[PDB]
């Protein structure tokens, strides 16, 4: 599976990056989503699924692992995983797929509200090795996706 | 509209509402636009047709959308029945399902028929033979072929059955039949057939649609775009604008008639709230107060005052000459306790100042140490807790003495010149819940098709999390403690002697001066120190969201109590505990949304989730649609004019102005209104707003959702009239003060809808014309609002839903001098009009027609752009017409 | 008896429409070589040549 971003250079015009997850054994005809929360909870809840006469109840099927920064003199920047901060970066109760018979869950972190919590321009200048991931409890992966920041 | 159709597609469409002739009546369609059918050779063309189509049977879940099973069948060639319409231009076939009529042909009016396509109206639908009937006639289910077989289906196979007792069925086996269409593709004319049905069929489960859609909900004005720099979301981020409307398809017919349908939002955002919180209220007990401090109430937005609650066993509090008398009372275990309420304020009141309708204080148990929680009464048995007023002038210290058991203790409270009230800035996890209302009667079963808003103006509740510890000292005959509550709130427990009690706690309400004193938390945390087998000391917590209206502090509703334990086997002790804690905010309806943008609940970072109800059969919405919160700002445009659009009253000037967000009516020559109540959803009364479609403004009672609720005759009839006098403007004519309840096409009318207090409307938003030389403008003071009939642009081709809405303004104008200065009676015409349903005209004297002008300013009819977009200045977009200099 | 397998697609396992055939072979287990069908039996002192 994979976890991306629309683009690695997306500019500050938009000041929310969406969070692309392409989970090929993960979904089901629409509907079906992933409630997010206490530590990127990946809540898989789907009732929308019947297979000969029992409806789907939530599968805790994952959760985001972390979001870790590289700043390297020679220090690969493991960060101290702040739970409030974790939930409240991926609050989202349902992000649904897009393709039936494959998981296509959209997520996002977005650039404004980062920045408020790191006090910094709201689109003028932001930058970091700001590597997001997931922890899927799929096949048990770890994906990643980083993303850097233009100006404009 | 919707569901969308492609080029040689299949589609169905369900007739039942008011008025059915029979329950179970499926109309197939096929569109053929694609070649032209004449009546010479219609019978072999719809032979070909319907030869070539195959409808499918599927075993399913009554909740899911998930297919679990599939067969397929298809037309006979002989014996069937096949029509086609030349003005809606398509070949449909009609085939009973349900009961009665499952295998038995009935006769299909064309006037209901008609509903679903208005073409039988002007033209009569051809049938077999080339001969045009006047009425159609069913294809028996049970006389379908089986595609795999050859043969007509059996009269005993199971789907048939089920159709025949769908009621029963479905509630007894859970199993679900939905039938549906498909077109082989094939070659006829030199142009290709083939598609497949979006699900649209007799009824599927209620949820919102997801096939094939990769969002399920959806604005068609977002897809007509002019989208910047976020060219890699267009399809795959599902954004609306601030109250904005966003279209969602309900499938849902277990009823007949107008279904009302309850809608509950979730707004999330990406980031921990920081949140400045005031003190509405102090209380803990005379010992746990300290001896001296500085105090002054905290005066609120609708008259309540912040006040500090003594908790002592005297019967009554002293401070020399003034005597503080039984506020309430409470007995624990056979010893009594007295709470006294007072208002820290210029003067000493005995009279009521303010009043809490329900207060809950909790304890720990004697025996099971588990929270119990008790509503404080008065001296006279009431459960409305009095709250009076001490203090004075500036500077004024009052010494209260109170009695803790039987120890006395004296609090000293200093009457400051400027509030000295305790105030709380913490990170808090945050989210929100919003519900809603709207009656859905429209011509497109199943789909009932309509548009929710972004944020309606209902009861808001924001819910939230946080931490609370509990940290104290054990001693063998006493303990003292201290407990933090929401992150930074500190609460004090001098040590508690053996047996015995200690009270404290906080009325909490959000320091923004929007809702500050509307709406609260409460928590009344008492603390018990004993001896069993090791020393315990417990700490029972009550959660209260909690009203203040008529300056009365009433509470809405009680969550669950929390309970800390500390345990200590050895005589010195230091012993830790900690729990969840819940925040929550019933915000008033008409700062709610105000409230969401104080919170910092709504903007570019929210994402909002969508659930349904099924408020008169009783089914919630077990999907949760999605869709996220966003401002585009406004943009303008602009291209050179030609003289002739200035010259013959046929020829006018198009101005395309750029704000999506100014849509609250996506459907033209279509008008709604709203109304309060209190709305059923899961199993709760919540207030909300219900809308309802048409012109008239009624005033409904009862509860929403049961046989009690009943609305009454219209309270007010608004219509889109003519108007006598100059020109012929269409424009409004009903009750204005009933424009906070009415909604229209026009967004100079619609702020209302929303932001409106004390009868006027907060927002000013929609389009605004000035018009130069001669000073005019609309809106004007002499014109109230809706005083024209401007309808948004219709959806485009790739929209799912055409005709709906875009969100491109396309403005019609007139200038012209020629008109200016003539009489109609005693009128003069001079300036700016409004003609028509979308036309301005501007008539100026012979002097200003050099450069006689109009600028038009289009504001966004929605808070969070103008809050978003004030620094970069696309907020409102303005543009002007002009006479050009010719020669 | 023998088996026979051969790789399986996840999409055979993702939708309620799509599912995954195992092959067996073991031609010793059928005692009813018709489908939908089924018989009794009944012990009786039977005629057979005289």
């Amino acid at each position: 599976a994979n976890l991306y971003f629309p683009s690695s250079t997306t500019p500050l015009y938009q000041l929310s990056v969406p969070l692309y997850l392409s989970e090929p054994y993960y979904g089901s005809p629409l509907p079906t989503y992933i409630g997010l929360g206490t530590n990127g909870t990946s809540l898989w809840n789907s009732p929308n699924y019947v297979l000969f006469g029992v409806s789907a109840v939530q599968q805790y099927l994952g959760f985001i692992k972390s979001i870790s920064v590289t700043l390297s003199n020679g220090t690969t920047v493991v960060i101290p995983l702040t739970t409030s901060n974790m939930q409240t970066l991926f609050p989202q109760l349902v992000g649904q797929e897009l393709q039936a018979c494959n998981g296509t869950f959209q997520f996002g972190i977005s650039i404004t509200g980062l920045e408020k919590l790191l006090n910094l321009n709201v689109q003028q200048l932001n930058n970091s090795i700001l590597s997001v991931t997931y922890h899927d409890y799929v096949t048990g992966e770890t994906l990643t996706a980083t993303t850097k920041l233009v100006a404009l | 509209l919707t569901p969308p159709v492609s080029a040689g597609g299949i589609q169905a469409y369900l007739l039942t509402g008011s008025g059915a002739p029979a329950s179970g009546l499926v109309l197939f369609v096929v569109n053929v636009s694609n070649i032209q059918v004449s009546s010479s050779n219609v019978t072999n063309v719809i032979s070909t047709v319907v030869s070539n189509i195959q409808i499918n049977a599927k075993t399913e879940n009554a909740q899911t959308g998930a297919t679990t099973g599939s067969v397929t069948v298809r037309f006979p060639t002989s014996g069937y029945n096949a029509y086609y319409d030349s003005v809606d231009k398509v070949v449909f076939v009609v085939v009973s399902f349900l009961y009665p009529y499952t295998t038995t042909s009935v006769n299909i009016p064309l006037s209901y028929l008609s509903k679903y396509l208005p073409g039988l109206l002007t033209a009569q639908p051809y049938d077999e033979t080339g001969a045009q009937v006047t009425s159609v006639s069913s294809t028996p289910f049970g006389s379908l072929i089986d595609t795999s077989t050859g043969q007509q289906i059996l009269g005993t196979n199971p789907v048939l059955t089920s159709y025949n007792s769908y009621t029963t069925q479905a509630n007894t086996n859970m199993q679900e039949g939905v039938v549906s269409g498909t077109l082989t593709s094939f070659t006829l004319g030199g142009q290709s057939f083939s598609g497949s049905t979006v699900p649209v069929i007799l009824y599927a489960p209620f949820i919102f649609s997801n096939s094939p859609y990769q969002a399920g909900l959806y604005n068609p004005m977002q897809v007509n775009g002019n989208l910047g720099s976020l060219s890699s979301e267009a399809y795959y981020h599902p954004v609306i604008w601030g109250r904005a409307l966003i279209n969602t398809t309900l499938i849902d017919t277990y009823a007949s008639g107008s279904v009302p349908f309850t809608f509950q939002l979730n707004y999330s955002v990406p980031g921990p709230l920081t949140i400045n919180m005031a003190q509405l209220a102090w209380i803990a007990s005379i010992n746990n107060l300290p001896t001296s401090f500085t105090y002054l109430s905290y005066k609120f937005s609708n008259g309540y005052e912040s006040f500090l609650g003594i908790i002592s066993n005297s019967t009554q509090l002293t401070a020399g000459a003034l005597t503080i008398n039984p506020s309430g009372n409470f007995t624990i275990n056979g010893k009594k306790f007295y709470v006294y309420l007072l208002v820290v304020g210029s003067t000493n009141s005995t009279t009521p100042v303010e009043y809490v309708t329900k207060l809950v204080v909790e304890y720990p148990s004697s025996t099971n140490f588990l929270p119990q929680g008790v509503t404080v009464t008065t001296s006279s048995n009431k459960y409305t807790l009095p709250v009076y007023e001490i203090g004075g002038p500036a500077g004024t210290t009052i010494t209260l003495t109170g009695n803790w058991y039987s120890t006395p203790y004296t609090v000293q409270i200093t009457v400051g010149s400027t509030p000295t009230l305790t105030n709380y800035v913490s990170q808090i996890l945050l989210k929100a819940v919003a519900y809603e209302g709207i009656n859905v009667s429209t011509t497109q079963s199943p789909y009932y098709s309509t548009a929710i808003l972004s944020t309606p103006p209902s009861e808001i509740s924001i819910t939230g999390s946080s931490t609370i510890t509990a940290q104290g000292k054990l001693t063998a005959t006493s303990a003292s403690a201290t407990v933090n509550l929401l992150t930074n709130a500190t609460l004090t427990y001098e040590n508690i002697p053996l047996t015995q009690y200690s009270f404290n706690g906080i009325i909490v309400t959000p320091g923004y001066a929007a809702i500050n004193g509307t709406t609260a938390m409460a928590y009344v945390i008492g603390a018990l120190y004993n001896k069993t087998s090791d020393y315990v000391l417990s700490f029972a917590g009550s959660q209260e969201p909690m009203q203040v209206m008529n300056n009365n502090l009433t509470e809405v509703t009680t969550l669950a109590p929390f309970g800390l334990t500390l345990l200590a086997p050895s005589v010195p002790a230091t012993e830790t505990g900690t729990s969840p804690l819940q925040l929550e905010f019933f915000t008033v309806p008409s700062t709610s949304y105000i409230a969401l943008v104080d919170f910092g609940l709504w903007g570019n970072l929210t994402s909002v989730t969508v659930s349904a109800y099924d408020t008169v059969n009783n089914k919630l919405s077990v999907n949760l649609g999605y869709f996220y919160g966003i401002v585009i700002p406004p943009s303008i445009s602009t291209a050179p004019y030609n003289y002739q659009n200035f010259i013959c009253p046929n020829n006018y000037v198009t101005v395309t102005i750029y704000d999506p967000d100014a849509v609250l009516d996506p459907y033209p020559s279509g008008s709604f209104t709203t109304s309060s109540l209190p709305l059923k959803y899961g199993n709760m009364n919540i207030t909300g707003a219900v809308i309802f479609p048409g012109s008239s403004v009624y005033n409904p009672s009862g509860v929403f959702g049961y046989s009690n609720f009943n609305k009454g005759a219209a309270v007010t009839t608004f219509t889109y009239t003519a108007q006598s006098g100059p020109f012929s403007p269409v424009a409004l004519t009903g009750n204005t003060n009933y424009l906070s309840q009415y909604a229209d096409n026009n967004p100079t009318d619609n702020y209302y809808f929303i932001q409106t207090v004390n009868g006027m409307p907060v927002l000013m938003g929609g389009l605004s014309i000035v018009a130069s030389p001669v000073s005019a403008s609309l809106p004007s003071s002499t014109s109230s609002p809706g005083f024209m009939y401007l309808l948004p642009s219709a959806a485009q081709v790739p929209s799912p839903l055409p005709g709906m809405a875009t969100p491109n303004y396309n403005l019609n104008i007139y200038i012209t001098y020629k008109i200016d200065g003539a009489t109609v009676g005693n009128n003069m015409i001079n300036g700016l009009y409004v003609a028509s349903q979308n036309t301005l005209i501007y008539v100026v004297p012979n002097g200003s027609f050099v450069g006689s002008n109009i600028k038009l300013t289009y504001t966004t009819t929605d808070y969070a752009v103008l809050h978003y977009f004030y620094s970069t200045g696309q907020y409102k977009v303005f543009k002007t017409v002009s006479v050009p200099n010719v020669t």
